[PDB]
């Protein structure tokens, strides 16, 4: 929960975000959305709009990941009870709002490889869940009382405990944050006042309660220990759940917060109101087919949801859940389609490839090179498939795609900057091995950064700085090695050290370009 | 270790009323042990702030012997702490037993020593007790940093003692200050239930005056408080600078007073016997 | 005739068979309570248990010869590194100056100062050592040379400081004084931009009683420097709001609200005037602390001479209390 307090901190005294918002990202979704707890941590978080591309730059937040129960952790109180359940890591993320918050822009989230991405339609509930808060205090109040009538600790906590005995019942207690989740409505603003106006009618028709636990618990733990008063003030939690991969996570509102939900916190309607009026209004199925004359009038309404309808073919595809997934599944295929293009019309003329790395071969190993020489065809082909057929996700981190974007980052004409990794320094090849025997899988989990070197006779001299991972390219049997330097130039060296080299051009568009690099960079 | 101050030839006149200063301090720029007197000269009174600046760069010395040939005079304090010696009250008030000395310039220019025999005078200081030293520091001080027995000022170095106060004072500020501030009207309600919490707080005292005027939120948290606890470094940085306050604007408390005997009281003009320390 | 301490200890930093007698020496303190009183200590944004790694990557030990310590420093001149490193015979020293030096730069970013980690003990004159093992002594009031040392060649001694670090100050600042009897000062400049820091020693004499103005002329370009790059990583607010302006126009007015005591919780008081002073983020005076100094005692004379050093002449040790320089 320090957190969330820190965050509110650094936002309010710097304001890098008009408003925040509190998650407790449990364990299973981070589990299946391939990153791991249990590991160092470094967060951050950008605000990506939708239909343009335009991405704020990243901000750093602080992150605290629990290991134990996390849901009561925010419900209990140290001394007189210990947390059970699950446990994920606590974050506070920025947005972007003010008037009518606009729906379907996502606001993505970095952890330490991956990132997930959050929109906002998912993200902020309209009502939330005070009145059961009530409910816990009164439990959490009667708690205490147990505990100093029994602990015999300290006469100025004793006392607290008999005013409380003798202000509420002193049945039994135990606090339970699961049930929280289930039990509960969601609380709207007009109740009471339907109990008001009834009080009337019916009447016709013929310190205080909770500041001695303040006062009280201030002495057990002796510490006033500011992260704790907000778990005596009321809380609420909404259970949501996630469109990237489809689990659950839960979206914190404290009272005293200035967060999105609580009291003083600010409040946008939600934009898809009006869409869905004219909508209706006009009398068309979808909001992208209405009439331009109508949406006029919108556009002049609103400022932002102005560049969704006015051109032709926007950049992204428009009121769709899966923006950022297209983007990075083309831009792979772009990728792809590059390097396999270039291996294709360096081996169409019917070669006969020099082993263009120098390799010592043992006497009796002719039977095995003169294998490697049988398997050439079929494991190209093997290669391509799989090359193919990958997902995404797993490749965004390898090489390819490291050096397409170092590629793509000279004709961007603004600076970019990598995460984890110094820039590339044109002259390494980033490697990508592939298993060379039956089934072809890769086996490198982070890219082997090798230099190539002109040695004699036209036989460049393998050697490698920033990883350390034996049998560099084409030393040993079951290692099919591929490589795209900066400059976006290929070799393929099979077992053996055979090979060739290979050119590459890429074919893609530049109205694009600034969004991809702005999501695989970081512009400063 | 006991400095010469040689002399030149004066007239039988003055040497009978030289010889008669034998417990007041001379200020010598360096302590070698052979010096004159011409070295040790100041003129006529005129901008008190100046030379109680001076009275911190040079270092005393007291007389003890006089002959018409030279004076043996002794480094007051560089490396002792129990030369027992004595020093005459040329204080305007009356310093008893367990006292620690302050030495301030004269007031007013009166009283010097015009010594016509070579032409130049010593303007020997006065020895005042610490309790009262402090308010003459304090009441020149705020006359100082107003003009943006009474003397006039000269206005040439008044910005040294103001900016020496403004700095000590803006280095007060913390973001604990803020914290205590906070806190005003929770001392003044104090400061009507009980008498001594009137006591506490003077009458024009500048914040019972702020305490009704306006009105402040709790302080918002600043960062990293949930660790670090900001009002304990407020409370250590102004011991640490009030400790050495009235120092860097006056003059350090340079010994004390001690006597087995006799009257407590030591009236002007007369001969004390003090530690030093 | 002057008195002595004798403090058994590690041969750790002061190693006093490597150097002869006449050299000043410090006394460290117990780590554990510095690496405590950096959870409370450092300031808001930066780390927090870096002090922490740092002195656990250096593994009682006591004493450290300023010979030894002048070395792990920013200013010094590679003839006395290579003097220590070279003729000390101890094991692995080199490393350990190493990690001396990321002790001191990390003490300094956690805003626990090492003059508040090191007392300053007297010259040492005589040792015992078994193996890895000394019990050094030192004058600590008096004049040096009223010791005895046990070496027969010289049974008094002097007083020895790297001429590399001792700085003038008369002659440097012109008074245009002639050479008395002079102070002499230890002190320490530090200097704050995080990640990027250094500390610098001198040992300084003068006639002046009272350094203060001297110093912070002296360093003027370190205050000025550290001034400005000190609060870094402190988040501001953003632009303060004009609630925060103290009002003076309100004091000697006849007619204002007012608004007795006895009547403060939440009364029909509603009309006074808020102000919020808000102060986060602003340079403390920790954060313009810039250099620190103590006094030592009384010199004659220095004369340089043979790697080179300063003999002291008729040195009296009168050690003081530390001092703060931040104004």
């Amino acid at each position: 929960m320090d957190a969330h307090i820190a965050n509110e901190t650094k936002q309010q005294m710097t304001r890098f975000a008009p408003a925040l918002v509190h998650v407790i990202v449990p364990d299973p979704l981070l589990a299946r959305a391939g990153v791991d707890p249990l590991a160092p941590f470094a967060a951050h978080a950008q605000t990506r709009y939708h239909g343009s591309g335009v991405c704020e730059p990243w901000v750093s937040v602080f992150a605290g990941h629990v290991q134990t129960g996390a849901v009561e952790s925010v419900l209990t109180l140290p001394p007189l009870q210990r947390p059970r359940g699950p446990g994920g890591l606590f974050v506070s993320l920025p947005l972007a709002l003010g008037a009518h918050f606009d729906g379907f822009t996502t606001a993505a989230l970095r952890v330490g490889a991956r990132e997930l991405v959050f929109t906002y339609d998912e993200l902020l509930p309209a009502r939330t869940r005070y009145n059961v808060d009530g409910e816990r205090l009164e439990r959490l109040c009667r708690q205490f009382a147990n505990y100093a009538r029994a602990r015999r600790v300290a006469p100025a906590v004793a006392a607290a405990g008999g005013h409380i005995d003798a202000l509420l019942p002193p049945a039994a207690a135990t606090i339970d944050g699961e049930a929280q989740l289930t039990r509960g409505g969601f609380d709207d603003p007009a109740a009471p006042h339907a109990r008001d106006a009834d009080r009337e009618i019916l009447s016709l028709v013929r310190l205080t309660a909770l500041d001695w636990l303040d006062a009280g618990y201030a002495a057990l733990a002796g510490g006033d220990a500011p992260a704790h008063v907000w778990r005596r003030r009321p809380v609420s939690l909404v259970a949501r759940r996630h469109y990237q991969t489809g689990e659950t996570f839960v979206v914190v509102a404290y009272e005293h917060s200035t967060a999105w939900g609580g009291r003083r916190g600010p409040r946008g309607e939600p934009l898809a109101r009006v869409l869905a009026e004219e909508c209706e209004r006009h009398g068309v199925e979808h909001p992208r087919a209405l009439p331009a004359e109508a949406r006029r009038e919108l556009v002049r309404r609103h400022a932002e949801l102005a560049v969704p309808l006015g051109d032709e073919e926007p950049p992204l595809p428009v009121f769709d859940a899966t923006a950022e997934l297209v983007l990075l599944e083309r831009f792979r295929n772009a990728c792809v389609r590059a390097l396999l293009a270039g291996v294709r019309e360096s081996v169409r003329r019917e070669p006969r490839m020099r082993q263009i790395i120098e390799f010592a071969i043992r006497p009796r190993d002719r039977e095995a090179v003169l294998d490697v020489a049988g398997r050439a065809p079929a494991l190209l082909d093997a290669f391509a498939r799989r090359l193919e057929h990958t997902p995404a996700r797993e490749m965004v981190d390898s090489g390819l795609m490291t050096a397409a974007a170092a590629h793509l980052a000279a004709r961007a004409t603004a600076g970019y900057v990598t995460f984890e990794s110094g820039p590339l320094l044109g002259g390494v090849f980033l490697f990508d091995y592939y298993s060379a025997g039956g089934e072809v899988i890769r086996v490198t989990r982070a890219p082997l950064a090798v230099a190539v070197e002109p040695a004699t006779r036209g036989q460049f001299a393998c050697r490698f700085r920033g990883a350390s991972h034996r049998c560099l390219p084409g030393e040993s049997y079951a290692y099919l090695c591929v490589g795209v330097s900066r400059d976006l130039r290929a070799l393929v060296v099979l077992p053996g050290g055979f090979g060739f080299f290979a050119t590459l051009r890429l074919e893609w568009p530049a109205a694009l370009v600034d969004p991809v690099l702005e999501r695989l960079c970081r512009r400063v | 270790m006991e400095v010469d101050i040689a002399l030149p030839t004066l007239s039988p006149g003055d040497l009978s009323a030289l010889q008669r200063c034998e417990g007041r301090v001379v200020f010598l720029e360096t302590l070698r042990r052979h010096a004159t007197l011409r070295e040790v000269a100041l003129p006529c009174g005129g901008d008190v702030l100046a030379a109680m600046a001076a009275y911190r760069r040079r270092f005393a010395a007291v007389i003890t012997r006089v002959t018409p040939h030279r004076m043996l005079a002794t480094p007051l304090g560089v490396g002792g702490r129990g030369q027992s010696l004595v020093l005459q009250n040329t204080g305007p008030f009356d310093l008893t037993n367990g006292d620690h000395v302050c030495l301030v310039p004269p007031l007013l220019g009166d009283e010097c020593l015009r010594l016509t025999s070579a032409n130049l005078e010593l303007r020997f200081p006065m020895t005042l007790p610490l309790a009262q030293a402090r308010e003459l520091t304090a009441r020149v001080v705020a006359r100082a940093a107003e003009t943006l027995q009474l003397p006039p000022p000269h206005r040439d170095n008044a910005e040294a003692a103001t900016r020496s106060l403004v700095l000590n004072m803006i280095f007060l500020l913390n973001e604990g200050a803020v914290i205590l501030l906070s806190l005003i009207p929770n001392l003044l309600t104090l400061g009507a239930q009980d008498g001594y919490a009137n006591a506490v707080i003077q009458l024009g005292s500048a914040t019972r005056e702020l305490g009704q005027l306006v009105r402040q939120p709790p302080p918002p948290l600043p960062q990293d408080h949930a660790r670090r606890f900001c009002v304990f470094e407020a409370l250590e940085a102004w011991i640490a600078s009030a400790s050495r306050l009235g120092d860097t604007l006056g003059t350090r408390p340079v010994a004390r007073v001690c006597i087995f005997d006799g009257p407590p009281t030591v009236p002007p003009g007369e001969k004390a016997a003090v530690v030093e320390v | 005739r002057a008195r002595l301490i004798r403090q058994v200890t590690l041969a750790d930093f002061c190693e006093p068979q490597a150097e002869r007698p006449g050299l000043v020496v410090l006394a460290l303190r117990h780590p554990a309570d510095l690496a405590g009183a950096a959870y409370a200590a450092t300031p808001p944004g930066k780390n927090h248990r870096d002090l922490e790694e740092a002195w656990l990557a250096l593994d009682r030990a006591s004493v450290v010869s300023l010979n030894f310590l002048v070395a792990a420093a920013e200013n010094a001149d590679d003839a006395l590194r290579a003097h220590v490193t070279t003729n000390y015979r101890d094991r692995r020293t080199a490393a350990r100056l190493e990690r001396f030096a990321t002790v001191l730069r990390a003490m300094i970013r956690s805003h626990v100062f090492p003059h508040r980690a090191l007392h300053v003990l007297g010259g040492l004159l005589g040792h015992v050592t078994q193996d890895r093992l000394a019990s050094v002594t030192c004058v600590a009031r008096g004049d040096q040379e009223a010791a005895r040392t046990n070496d027969m060649a010289a049974r008094r001694s002097q007083v020895h400081v790297p001429a590399c670090a001792l700085m003038d100050v008369d002659r440097e600042l012109r008074l245009g004084g002639d050479d008395g009897l002079r102070f002499a000062y230890l002190v320490f400049v530090y200097t704050q931009r995080h990640r990027r820091e250094a500390l610098r020693v001198h040992v300084a004499v003068s006639r002046l009683p009272e350094l203060g103005d001297a110093l912070s002329f002296l360093l003027a370009g370190t205050r000025v420097d550290n001034a400005i790059h000190g609060t870094d990583e402190a988040d501001a607010p953003a632009a303060p709001a004009a609630a925060a302006a103290f009002p003076a126009y309100l004091f000697n007015d006849p007619r204002s609200a007012r608004c007795p005591t006895g009547r403060l919780n939440t009364p029909a008081a509603e009309a006074l005037p808020v102000w919020a002073p808000d102060m986060r983020g602003r340079a403390t005076r920790n954060s313009c602390m810039y250099a620190a100094y103590v006094r030592l005692g009384t010199v004659e004379r220095v004369v340089r001479r043979a790697l080179p050093l300063a003999h002291m002449e008729r040195f009296t040790w009168d050690v003081g209390a530390w001092e703060e320089c931040f104004f």
